[PDB]
């Protein structure tokens, strides 16, 4: 929505230059934002999963690192 | 040192002033709504009857429909094209009137809904039968509250008016009376009634309004009319949050002034209820009573006049304002108790006839209200 | 003849209504600032940006769903890493046709042979 | 960090913020920042937007005079 | 409710009264305060003073802080509990 | 009455104040 | 000049007895 645009282009060359990346098409940025949503909804998709079967209204970190944890990556020092 | 500084005294009735009311009321006019989103509401008329009916008012005056105007009385005062216009347009064809739209300001801000000619016709004919119920002797004091479509013009409708209702009545009361003297409360300038009436001396037009950036625009102290009508149009710019006892020792000076100096056969009220303190569009801190102070006020001069109710965006607070204003006019004071209407869930949370005013700041100061009373006393001494 | 509207408003005058300096070569910053993004710990994406994001995107799931602090910070840092693991294969990728500069259709294939596609 | 001192009336009005109605609204002219009450030049509005406000020092472009 | 919004002044009544208590804190403990608040209390108990006492009393008050300071002449009238405040801020030098 | 009359002009100068004021006073009294 | 039986009494004050007093007032 609002917030998709919020991950903004410095941030995604910052996240390139972390990741070693010299040089950056203009195209990369909003397809990326993309591929970081279509992420986000599978990881929080689990995740609340997770948390409306406790019978709870909030997710934790816990839970995040568990649907990290089902979807293959770990996380640490968020719990878990 | 003409501006005082008055506490607001007590609403108190004239025995000796009883007036012979006709209120003109058709119960259509509520069934009419500008739009979805849109703050005019002919809804507040008929909620407004209702509190005239649970209060027993009608036992002291007489209730009229008054007949709907036709095309050709409209343009009395209208260009024969705009009354064309609005007697054809609807919401369906809206896209067959796209030049006429841009040409008479119709379509946004002034919302094409379906029942437009026949709410413009009751208010043209309310505004017009009391005029004429005023000519004949028939009553004292005409109340309609169907119309107050002030800032309509000859070919244009604005500020949420289409049919110029005042400038018919007031062109039905000058067959009759040889000056009429129009006063606007609305917290907006009566735009198309001083527009209408700005060359002509037969009557003067006396706007109390909000002079800022705000709509219209028009209502400087030195637009006093041109022509024959130079000094016959009084503007009285407002600062924001004017409460009773400010707004009284403003109005009841000028408009004094105006009765000794003028000296008008017929009197037409405007009653905008926007000059509320809660209002929606409204920027004023007037109590139900310092509303009411003003038709108070301008009934003990016993000229026979026309109480014309217009502006109000709050439906709850124009309408308690309306009945007490018309309790008024029937000399007797009506008690801070809502009878049992079908719309009693408006008025909550205590359920009285009483308007409370805000705590905000009367920046209206003595100085610079002395001022504008001084300009305008000044103006009015070519008026005799 | 074909005609289409854009002023988009029935009347006009809506508003007047009641209702000597030394330049770096393009490229001299960039590895300069590489090390700088490499060498730092903090999130690289806005905490109150991405917050809002997790709050706008999760909110179709479940009807008002809260999220513990430290939950987003979790989702903060699994984004980080999951972009810049997906970005150094892409850098491979783009040095794979004879490239320093990256185009999406890198990405594209980067996500399709890791199978996610 | 000086009062803006109104030109008529020789005189800031601050007020007190116990008594906030002795406080008198002042604005700036647009062309010579001489600062004017909002009650010695008869005016209620603040001049927000539109024309750039005049303060009544300045000689007039525009005159018309009578020919007699 | 009760006043109809004319009691909007007191909605921070508790924190004026923590302020008003937190200045009288570093009114007594504050050098170059306390001791304005002695002279001031050698004033008001030895009555039946002439003008040359005032201006005394002025100097010495003056002395007691820096050379850059405000001064303020608080007039109290017990007749009428009339307090009229003067500001002679770096007037009497 | 000579001295106001030979005086007028620098007392409404030090009345004035600024000097763009008096700039604008005396277009004024040129325009006249 | 002696002023015997005074009723006007002066509290002369630095900027910390004035804001202590305004709060007050
Ligand atoms: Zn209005
Ligand atoms: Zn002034
Ligand atoms: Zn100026």
């Amino acid at each position: 929505r609002d917030n998709i645009q919020g991950i903004t282009k410095p941030a995604i060359r910052r996240l390139a230059r972390r990741g070693g990346v010299k040089r950056i098409s203009g195209l990369i940025y909003e397809e990326t934002r993309g591929v970081l949503k279509v992420f986000l909804e599978n990881v929080i998709r689990d995740a609340v999963t997770y948390t409306e079967h406790a019978k709870r209204k909030t997710v934790t970190a816990m839970d995040v690192v568990y649907a990290l944890k089902r979807q293959g990556r770990t996380l640490y020092g968020f719990g878990g | 040192m003409v501006y005082e500084a008055t506490p607001f005294d007590p609403i108190t009735v004239k025995p000796s002033d009883k007036r012979r009311v006709a209120y003109f009321y058709d119960a259509d006019v509520g069934n009419y709504a500008y739009g979805a989103g849109h703050p005019m509401k002919p809804h507040r008329i008929r909620m407004a009857h209702s509190l005239i009916m649970n209060y027993g008012l009608y036992k002291k005056m007489e209730i009229y429909r008054a007949k709907p105007a036709t095309k050709q009385e409209m343009c009395q005062f209208h260009t024969d094209e705009y009354i064309d216009f609005l007697s054809r347009v609807t919401p369906d064809n809206l896209e067959m009137f796209k030049r006429e739209s841009v040409k008479f300001n119709v379509g946004d801000d002034c919302p094409v809904f379906d029942g437009l000619y026949e709410y413009c016709s009751i208010s043209g004919g309310g505004s017009m039968e009391g005029a004429a119920r005023l000519n004949r002797g028939k009553c004292d004091v005409a109340v309609n509250y169907a119309g107050g479509l002030h800032h309509a013009k000859k070919s244009e409708a604005s500020g949420f008016c289409y049919l110029n209702d005042i400038v018919l009545g007031i062109i039905e009361l000058l067959r009759y009376h040889p000056r009429v003297l129009y006063i606007d409360i609305d917290v907006h300038h009566g735009d198309g009634v001083e527009e209408a009436f700005y060359t002509t001396d037969r009557v003067m037009t006396c706007s109390f309004h909000k002079y800022g950036e705000f709509f219209p625009g028009t209502g400087e102290l030195r637009d006093i009319g041109v022509g024959a009508g130079k000094n016959y149009a009084v503007n009285v710019p407002l600062r924001d949050g004017i409460d009773d006892a400010t707004y009284r020792s403003v109005f009841e000076p000028v408009i004094k002034k105006i009765m000794e100096w003028y000296q008008p056969s017929a009197v037409v009220l405007q009653c905008g209820g926007d000059s509320l303190s809660g209002d929606r569009l409204g920027c004023f801190n007037l109590s139900m009573e310092g509303h009411a102070n003003c038709v108070n006020y301008v009934k003990s001069f016993g000229i026979p006049m026309m109480v014309v109710g217009g502006g109000g965006y709050t439906m709850r607070n124009v309408a308690r304002t309306w009945c007490f204003e018309t309790g008024l006019l029937n000399n007797v004071v009506l008690d801070k108790d809502l009878p049992y209407n079908e719309y009693y869930e408006y008025y909550g949370p205590d359920y009285k006839l009483s308007v409370r005013p805000s705590n905000m700041f009367n920046v209206n100061t003595p100085e610079y209200l002395d001022k504008v009373m001084t300009n305008i006393f000044a103006n009015l001494e070519n008026t005799k | 003849a074909r005609t289409k509207q854009t002023a988009r408003k029935s009347t006009g005058g809506k508003a007047p209504r009641k209702q000597k300096p030394h330049r770096y070569r393009p490229g001299t910053v960039a590895l300069r600032e590489i090390r700088r993004y490499q060498k730092s710990t903090e999130l690289l994406i806005r905490k109150l940006p991405f917050q809002r994001l997790v709050r706008e995107i999760a909110q179709d799931f479940k009807t008002d769903l809260r999220f513990q602090s430290s939950a987003v910070m979790a989702l903060q840092e699994a984004s980080e890493a999951y972009l810049v693991a997906l970005f150094e294969d892409t850098n491979l990728a783009a040095i794979h046709a004879k490239r320093v500069t990256i185009m999406p259709k890198d990405i594209q294939l980067a996500r399709r042979i890791r199978g996610e596609r | 960090g000086k009062f803006l001192i109104c030109y008529k009336c020789n005189q800031t009005r601050l007020g007190s913020w116990s008594h906030p109605e002795n406080s008198r609204l002042i604005m700036t002219c647009d062309y010579c920042q001489t600062p004017w009450h909002l009650d010695c030049v008869p005016r209620a509005s603040f001049k927000n937007l539109g024309s750039k406000w005049k303060c009544p020092l300045h000689s007039p472009t525009k005159v018309y005079k009578k020919i007699h | 409710q009760a006043y109809n919004n004319k009691a909007f002044k007191l909605y921070t009544i508790d924190k004026v009264t923590q302020s008003l208590v937190k200045h009288a804190h570093t009114l007594m403990t504050d050098a170059k305060t306390a001791e304005i608040m002695a002279l001031f209390v050698k004033d008001r108990n030895a009555s039946t003073t002439s003008a040359k006492d005032q201006i005394i009393y002025r100097l010495q008050v003056r002395s007691h802080m820096s050379n850059t300071e405000n001064m303020f002449r608080i007039e109290f009238d017990k007749r009428t509990l009339h307090v009229s405040i003067q500001y002679i801020a770096l007037d009497d030098l | 009455s000579l001295n106001e009359e030979v005086t007028f002009f620098e007392k409404a100068k030090r009345y004035i104040g600024n000097k763009h004021l008096y700039t604008e006073f005396l277009k004024i009294l040129n325009l006249y | 000049g002696i002023i015997q039986n005074r009723s006007i009494f002066n509290l002369f004050a630095n900027t910390n007895i004035y804001i202590f007093f305004r709060h007050w007032t």
